[PDB]
């Protein structure tokens, strides 16, 4: 008799959601996700609120690995593609430089068309080994890796796939919920959440085996996991501290261009001029190790009283078996072997260079990287490792999946759609009588 | 045109098969030359089982891929097994088994 | 401020309450979902009878079904977002007759018309 | 239900006045049609001052010429689809004094004389 | 003064228009018309309400007839197109058993391009004359029947094309009204009219001259036409009863994989094991003579005299002249002079297959149907002839385009808008305070 | 009279045409077709703004409505009888452009004061 | 004082915008502009309104220029690619009769892939030097011009471009604001404006030097610019009194057709004969003289210095230097020197042909324009002229950015927002209610 | 019911000419295909056909020393070789052999042995 509902509307209720979310920042992705953010944007706390945030559940970095793929499909999609190429390769390992055999970069001729399509003369380019596949055994002719089953497209020398910062931002009717308790491991309930309207920016920096250039833990380093105890889940070690690394190819390469169709051409490798190594990189000793120890000792809170083991990964193909970087189209495929080799004043990591990658697993649309005259120095902050386990237990540096390197930064964010709707009891009947 | 063997090495008394795996075989079929002087058809159009073949065999034509399958598991089945195809030219009939079982 | 002042009363809400191609096409859907969603609601608020209000008082009284709980219960606890979600199964009932109570208002006004 | 008594005289009917990218592109235009027509209904009864109503009167006098019928036949003898028909040509001119009358009435109400 | 304006809003009132409806709903059908109907559709009888239809004007026909091409295009769309098949071929004698000729078939040999560009290879494969036609004269030079108009797209092989119903449903605003008077007869006044907010579901099937699996007439056979009188019109002859027909395909295709392309393959007929017919179908003779009695028995209501003959199709084109239709995705043409042909246990009748087809004509574009392993039978409903009329009248199965396999289903919907506002005089003037 | 009809005619004679401009806000092949549902959804979009801005200060469903907030002489000090009579709307657009937002965000607060003190406050009642 | 704030919905005011116009009625144009347009436009006088106006910022004609581009490139998509046709060519002396030479075609054999990949037909075709480069010093080999550029498509004969009156109209929302000033002259306050659901009806001609089938000065001849005292922008002279060109091609010319790759046919041109002078324009001397002495009147207003002398283009690309038009589907390239030789019964501006043209000056496409049988005649209004000012002072033809030609016409056009919220004083106060 | 007899070129020279024929029972001399399986000791068969089509096929095995011959009047498969050596020892055997036939559209299955002899050419 005394007990009455009454109708409010704009309420501060939020509900799980998955919704779209847009993009905020001579490249692509400035290109693309070109939409300006608010300066000064203000965030908000919400007191004494507690929310649960699942990182491995978390549909940003699903759109995130959809949106990426996406914009590389528009950005290669208008540009030369290489099916003329797809010839015999008659090759020999000749060099340009080294009086004696480099081992690599070998030197093959074949027929193509030029300009007319009733003209067709032989040239001569350059490549890796692990861009070429051998027709038979002890055989002198080759064919490109790729080409057969797939198809292969050059990747757009006009524009750059620069690393920028990029924020998400939520659409009207949705808001962004953030943890900001520093040692979360985004497996449960944060009790000091936030909100904004945009994510901080995220780089996407792919990498295949460390993780490179994002932020670093406050605190302590933390080690993430859907699980740690099974051995079929990766666990993801985010360090308070950053490791430089300096990589680089020494040598001075040069250009050649090869004419196919009516406007349009390859970049070919000619002559290169310098040392043997194609590719190194420089990684403290010191600081290396004391990472490690640091890491381990957070380990053992895990795994307790027993003894760990680093050590190289178990094998497969380059992109789960080495430190992938892209530096430009010098693709860097780096053997970390020795540096996962511990039980629990510098080092040099051998490196080798690829150019008909299939990025993302999506083999049937290989991209050709052109090549970069001249040198190339870069540096990268670690900040963290995609680590699988398997007394002593073994840390394989494996490989894993790109969202991986995505979920690092995006587990502390979540999305909820706001519902303003709701009722509450009173004691009144409505006044119009 | 292409050939391929079994190389024999057949358990006796036992579930086994022969194999063959030649780059040119399309629609192969299967017979053994289990005794006497001929080869009974353990297989006919490519690898349905052959028309009085045991009720214990199989085949799995695939390509540069075969097999001759029983479950008949007989004590020293010494089943000459082998396949044939058109293959490129003439016909590609390998030997295949030997002793098998 | 957008789900700011979260936590705290129900009277906490005080007046707070103020609110190529591939491409193209997820930005008009997140519009004219937007633009639907806000709609949907000002249709329910006006078939209660709610038009240009936060907040409005009914003739639907609450079952011990939904609440066995009292009003120095409910509001007086520092939230309603656990609250929500404890009659979140009985939504359907409420509006549903919220609506039923805005149609019987309906009908009696409209059979007692006034006239100049 | 829905159009139920849609063959009853229009005085019957008036107790259920109570009641991928070329697929996406299709529902886009399906949304955004639903939309406009619906905003389009409420404009026009918010502009005749018959927003949140299904009865509403205005100032307007019937005009003679409007068939030239009398209540106890119209109400009574016809259904809504013939009223429709019957009074069609005359749609643009009603609904034109509708919003003359509604906007003297708010006019008057903010006059300096009188008002205060 | 009297004679007020009242304004109301709910009014039942509606009139006819043109919207777009819904579809609604690895198969083809609901790849994109996936969204679940209503469980439990209510139907509504107006009572007093007459209203008037018109099937052969109506537009949810017309807009079906797009919707069947759009789709079809779409589903078509993203797989191999058969551009390097426009080669010269051998064709020569294919041969079988005790050294007959096989009458429908050629053996063709050509020289394929292959994946690696400096490569030819002979191929070959067993083609259907159908498909093929002759160079010159008095030569082995033979072509498809493509490349002298445009390219075939090869049937994705993964997509099934089985009809499922389809329930189109008006959107908000608008309304479907159905008609059930049960001798409606294509046009005029129908009283007895229901609403609806969607069909009740129609499989798109596209046979012609014999639909096959539509709904069945529930009263008296209907011979629906335009204008009888006229004899420039399709009549749809809507029977009460169902003809049983089976199919056969009584042999086994083997296939060949010929790769022709950078992750690309045609597939065609390698052997075929089995009979030497190469398709027939059978209907009981007794359902047929006594379908077609009864079916006459109406026609006289129209054509008053003891005198109506039956003839077989007029010369044209396969699609045209036989009943082409689609059994487990291969396609028949079969020959159905043997039913029609009569004056006023069971009948084989000879069909043909072919492979290269123009479904819905469109002239510039052609799908290659691969061919299917093991041997096809089905089992389908003849519900509703195709005539088309020649006092001795005589009648072919002729027909129109593939919009009349829908007519003979849409009939009894059509398409209105709701317009809830209206006005009328009242006794009560505005209260104003 | 018509759309903008009277448009240079006076602030207060111009008022007669506000029933006009207020229902042509709303109207009646790839790309294209985007470029046309883009213009469609904003046209609604800047409709329902207006809408939501004209209702937060309590003013929904009515073309001419009062508020609570003084004019206060620093944004027109001029009187009834000079801007009603000799002044258009688009020259007292311009003469008072620079209080845009200014009214307004007085109007939201205004109105959050009405409500608040109608809310528990004398409620019930 | 005692005044309180009143809101009102409906206010007749406006703010200068930028939004997308939409476009009003085998017709390119007709085709996509298949919104019917008002058969009874509607004009409201704006009585004491005044507006600012400027054609030199006017964003309509931005909006008309990319519409155009756009729909010019949509149209020639679903077209013949001539890229085949990237070979060496012959290119000896045609004959026509007994004319052994002709300057301006070629007669060139070549190398081309027809509907099946087997040997090459040898095929012939006249073309126009213009198009042709040669390969190399004392040579046979020749080329097309847009070979080792771009790709050459071949417009569709199907495809009509002949201009059709254009109507642009305002969304809703929105209104178009029209300049009634006869002597406006482009830019500043226009004293008389009215408002318009839509434009007149602006046909998209495109020419170069000369501008045509534009609407005439209502007064007298008027000089518009951006600004007189500087030289660097496009003068346009809008004249009162059209003047008639006559233009033709008096040659009887004979189509071949080649088949080229798989379904699609190239055209060509056989044979040509008639008169062969090519091409010319026919102007009247004394209409010409009379329309220049009443523009140098005018000029002498902004350039009150005596003998401004009137020179030919000063050199540069043929599309700048000549005056170019569509002409019965031809293109037409004419000299108009001898219209510009002075300081003030007929005469005539030879002209030259072209086929391969890179429209809209992007050179990532060109149209190859099908060569059109029998004569072609064509009677044009030349409707203004574009001019540039280079001692007394000196003019010459212009060039531009075609936009130019569209200004001319846009020029008294205005878009504006429609803004109905705003508030003003009252002597009434909320009160209670 | 088409039995047919052994065959093989007995008492041949080594490295001589020699022939033989395997008469079938109810048979046609022109029984569709027809075929040789003179599988060698310890190896597959060379193929070969003299089918109702006059064919006289064989595998690239008897490079231009064997081929396919003929059927007798009486029905006897036949086949020849210039300068058989006494090193290819064979079944001689006939038969309704595989690949005997194109076979464009096969029905059913089909076989048939005749009967093995020896066939050495020693001395
Ligand atoms: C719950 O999350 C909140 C959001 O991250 C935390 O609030 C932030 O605390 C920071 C300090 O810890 C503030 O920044 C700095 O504050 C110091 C105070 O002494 C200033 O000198 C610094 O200049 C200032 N930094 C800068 C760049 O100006 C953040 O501004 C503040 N953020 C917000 C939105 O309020 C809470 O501390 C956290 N609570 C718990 C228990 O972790
Ligand atoms: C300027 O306007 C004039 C008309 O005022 C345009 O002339 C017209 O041009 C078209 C296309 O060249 C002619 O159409 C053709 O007519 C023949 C029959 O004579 C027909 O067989 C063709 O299929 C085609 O329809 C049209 O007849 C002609 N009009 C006149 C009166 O001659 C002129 O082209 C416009 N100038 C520019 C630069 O756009
Ligand atoms: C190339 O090598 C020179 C060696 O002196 C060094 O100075 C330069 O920075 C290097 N550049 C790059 C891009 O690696
Ligand atoms: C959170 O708890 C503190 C306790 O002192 C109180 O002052 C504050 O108002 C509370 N805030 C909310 C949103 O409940
Ligand atoms: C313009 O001014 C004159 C002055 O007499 C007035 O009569 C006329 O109505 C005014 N125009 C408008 C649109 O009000
Ligand atoms: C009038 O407006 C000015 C604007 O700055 C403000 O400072 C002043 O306080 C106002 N006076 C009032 C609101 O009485
Ligand atoms: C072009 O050359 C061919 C060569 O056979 C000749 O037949 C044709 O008449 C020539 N055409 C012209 C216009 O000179
Ligand atoms: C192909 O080009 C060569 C160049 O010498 C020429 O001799 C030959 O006749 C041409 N063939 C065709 C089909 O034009």
């Amino acid at each position: 008799e005394n007990l009455w509902v009454t109708v409010y509307y704009g309420v501060p209720v939020w509900k799980d959601a998955e919704t779209t979310l847009f993009c905020a920042s001579h490249n692509v992705w400035a290109t693309h996700c070109c939409v300006p953010t608010d300066p000064n944007p203000q965030e908000i706390v919400l007191e004494n609120v507690t929310e649960n945030f699942n990182m491995w559940k978390n549909n940003m970095v699903e759109q995130m690995h959809e949106d990426i793929i996406s914009l590389w499909d528009q950005s290669l999609k208008p540009c030369v593609k290489l099916t003329p190429l797809c010839v015999t390769l008659n090759c020999t390992n000749a060099t340009a430089s080294n009086s004696s055999i480099i081992e690599g970069m070998k030197n093959c001729s074949f027929n193509i068309t030029t300009e007319l399509r009733d003209k067709r003369e032989k040239k001569n380019a350059l490549f890796y080994k692990l861009d070429i596949v051998q027709l038979d055994g002890n055989s002198s002719q080759y064919r490109l890796i790729n080409c057969n089953t797939s198809a292969i497209t050059q990747a757009c020398p006009k524009v750059s796939f620069e690393p920028i910062p990029i924020h998400y931002c939520a659409p009207a009717g949705f808001a962004i919920l953030k943890c900001n308790n520093k040692t979360f491991t985004g497996t449960g309930p944060c009790n000091n959440v936030s909100t904004v309207q945009c994510t901080h920016g995220i780089k996407p920096v792919v990498s295949t085996q460390l993780l490179l250039n994002g932020s670093l833990a406050e605190g302590e380093i933390i080690i993430r996991s859907e699980n740690i105890t099974d051995n079929g889940k990766t666990i993801l070690v985010h360090l308070n501290e950053s490791v430089k690394i300096e990589c680089t190819r020494p040598n001075n390469k040069t250009r050649t261009s090869i004419r196919i169709g009516p406007g349009q051409a390859f970049y070919a490798t000619g002559q290169v001029i310098g040392d043997i190594r194609e590719a190194y990189c420089n990684i403290s000793e010191s600081t290396w190790n004391e990472t490690l120890g640091k890491v381990v000792k957070q380990l053992r809170k895990h795994f307790p009283h027993k003894n760990i083991t680093f050590q190289p990964s178990s094998g497969g193909d380059l992109e789960v078996t080495t430190h992938s970087f892209n530096c430009g189209g010098e693709f860097f495929y780096c053997n970390t072997s020795g540096l996962f080799n511990s039980t629990w004043d510098s080092i040099t990591l051998p490196c080798r260079i690829k150019q008909i990658i299939n990025m993302w697993q999506e083999v049937g649309r290989a991209m050709y990287a052109p090549p970069i005259q001249g040198n190339i120095t870069c540096v990268s902050n670690i900040t963290g490792l995609i680590l699988t386990r398997d007394n002593t237990e073994t840390f394989r540096p494996g490989g894993g999946d790109m969202r991986d390197n995505w979920r690092s930064e995006l587990y502390k964010y979540k999305v909820v759609k706001i519902e303003p709707l709701g009722v509450a009891p009173t004691a009144c009947k409505r006044r119009v009588v | 045109x292409x050939x391929x063997x079994x190389x024999x090495x057949x358990x006796x008394x036992x579930x086994x098969x022969x194999x063959c795996x030649x780059x040119x075989x399309x629609x192969x079929x299967w017979x053994x030359x289990x005794x006497x002087x001929x080869x009974x058809x353990x297989x006919x159009x490519x690898x349905x089982x052959x028309x009085x073949x045991x009720x214990x065999x199989x085949x799995x034509x695939x390509x540069x891929x075969x097999x001759x399958x029983x479950x008949x598991x007989x004590x020293x089945x010494x089943x000459x097994x082998x396949c044939x195809x058109x293959x490129x030219x003439x016909x590609x009939f390998x030997x295949x088994x030997x002793x098998x079982x | 401020g957008f789900l700011g002042a979260a936590g705290s009363t129900m009277g906490a809400a005080s007046m707070t309450l103020t609110v190529d191609t591939h491409w193209g096409i997820k930005q008009l859907q997140a519009r004219v979902l937007a633009v639907e969603h806000y709609l949907r609601d000002q249709q329910l608020l006006g078939i209660w009878g709610c038009s240009g209000k936060l907040i409005c008082t009914t003739n639907v009284p609450w079952n011990s079904t939904w609440s066995n709980k009292t009003l120095s219960e409910i509001w007086d606890n520092m939230t309603w977002l656990q609250w929500d979600k404890e009659i979140s199964n009985y939504t359907q009932i409420i509006y549903g007759l919220l609506e039923e109570s805005q149609n019987q208002q309906e009908k009696n006004e409209t059979d007692n018309l006034t006239c100049d």
